[PDB]
């Protein structure tokens, strides 16, 4: 009745292996099947297989038989899922489920990428500089790894009019962008700064947006 | 492999409204069916199981019926916190199979995008790359098409598209388009153009610049 | 919830 608790996020190299774990809490571990489910934006949700910790019997989707090994340990009420010969296509969110309850998922990222600080470009309006009521400014954060980056406008002080677009993969590295609209009189009279931080490389960047030309 | 046919796949809804979502199975599943909801970057949460049993903790607003092949989930009056994707799951047989999902968003008056184009930055240029950025921001509905034109011709690779989710106050959507070229290729051309196709209009919405400075 | 299969 309580919970499933899953292991942390995993970053692995192509062709390596990964063992994920699913800790069952507050229910009789030996009475229910644990099922593992893969999620990715291209395939949707797909069932890998399941395990009965009581009997020790397993059932697999034919697509994962030979790739994935399902085991369970009664003494620690933990179900494990082993994935071998990993490739970019094994990149996904893996869940254990009881059909009613769901663990929170482990993110598995298969990649050769090395940690690399991002490059940050100030995005100032096109020369000409429109004459409407507002102006959009932007900031482009290119080529980092791994995924988590944090971006603010004016250290958090500028918060409305902001849009920050989900990062996407480009040539094996992450790219992200952000935009703010402020009224005509604000900029360039008052400075605007884009603040970016990449904890994995411990990179702290503050780029100001000066007018072109 | 039992097929699950979930419809509709996306629905435009008002707060307060009563919604019905469906799953047809390709064979009788004997009511072994769950209903679950996923919120952006969040683990699924089960609502109903065995076709109609509510889950401990779920508002009584949710209700599910069916038997045989046609199963259904009704939300009597929609709430802001109900928004996300709804799935259905048959577990009558192996392999377990799920439905494609049903995405709910808040309907609103249609709004055309506000388009902004940005020439590369000097710091980018000084390292060999040139990124041309286009922001299409605050529009509705979500459907939008973007084509890039360099000196009058369409350019397909190197383009990178990113969508924000429906905004919680104004309900609109936003996207950024980044065209990555090298500095040499960027310097070999002059007129960079952004074009957006949206229900709000006939003709696409176009933004451009000239590198020799328009 | 079914359990044995």
């Amino acid at each position: 009745q309580d919970q499933l608790q899953q292991s942390g996020a995993e970053l692995v190299r192509p062709g390596a292996s990964v063992k994920l774990s699913c800790k069952a809490l507050g229910y009789i571990f030996t009475d229910y099947e644990i099922h593992w489910v893969k999620q990715t934006p291209v395939h949707g949700l797909e069932w890998i297989g399941g395990i009965h910790p009581g009997s020790s019997g397993t059932a697999y989707n034919q697509k994962f038989k030979g790739k994935a090994t399902l085991t369970a340990d009664k003494s620690s009420t933990t179900a494990f899922m082993e994935l071998s010969s990993l490739t970019s296509e094994d990149s996904a969110v893996y869940y254990c489920t009881r059909k009613d309850y769901w663990g929170q998922g482990t993110l598995v990222t298969v990649s050769a990428a090395k940690t690399t600080a991002p490059s940050v470009y100030p995005l100032v309006p096109v020369c000409g500089g429109t004459t409407g009521s507002s102006v959009t400014l932007g900031c482009l954060v290119k080529g980092y790894f791994p995924e988590p980056v944090t971006l603010t406008w004016n250290s958090g002080s500028l918060s409305s009019g902001v849009h920050t677009f989900p990062a996407l993969l480009q040539s094996g590295l992450y790219t992200l962008s952000s935009s703010v609209t402020v009224t005509s009189n604000t900029w360039p009279s008052q400075t605007i700064t884009c603040n970016v931080a990449h904890p994995a490389s411990s990179t702290k960047v503050d780029k100001k947006i000066e007018p072109r030309v | 492999d039992i097929k699950m046919t979930q419809s509709p796949s996306s629905m435009y809804t008002s707060l307060g409204e009563r919604v019905t979502i469906t799953c047809k199975a390709s064979q009788d599943i004997n009511s072994f069916l769950t209903w679950f909801l996923q919120k952006p970057g969040k683990s699924p949460k089960t609502l109903i199981y065995r076709a109609n049993r509510l889950m401990i903790g779920v508002p009584s607003r949710f209700s599910g019926s069916g038997s045989g092949q046609t199963y259904s989930l009704t939300i009597s009056s929609l709430e802001y916190e109900d928004m996300g994707i709804y799935y259905c799951l048959q577990y009558d047989d192996f392999p377990l199979t799920f439905g494609a999902g049903t995405k709910l968003d808040l309907k609103r008056a249609d709004a055309a995008p506000t388009v902004s184009i940005f020439p590369p930055s000097s710091e980018q240029l000084t390292s060999g790359g040139a990124s041309v950025v286009c922001f299409l921001n605050n529009f509705y509905p979500k459907e939008i098409n973007v084509k890039w034109k360099i000196d009058g011709s369409e350019r397909q690779n190197g383009v990178l598209d990113s969508w924000t989710e429906q905004d919680s106050k104004d309900s609109t959507y936003s996207m950024s388009s980044t065209l990555t070229l090298t500095k040499d290729e960027y310097e070999r051309h002059n007129s960079y153009t952004c074009e957006a196709t949206h229900k709000t209009s006939t003709s696409p919405i176009v933004k451009s610049f000239n590198r020799n400075e328009c | 919830l079914k359990g044995p299969l």
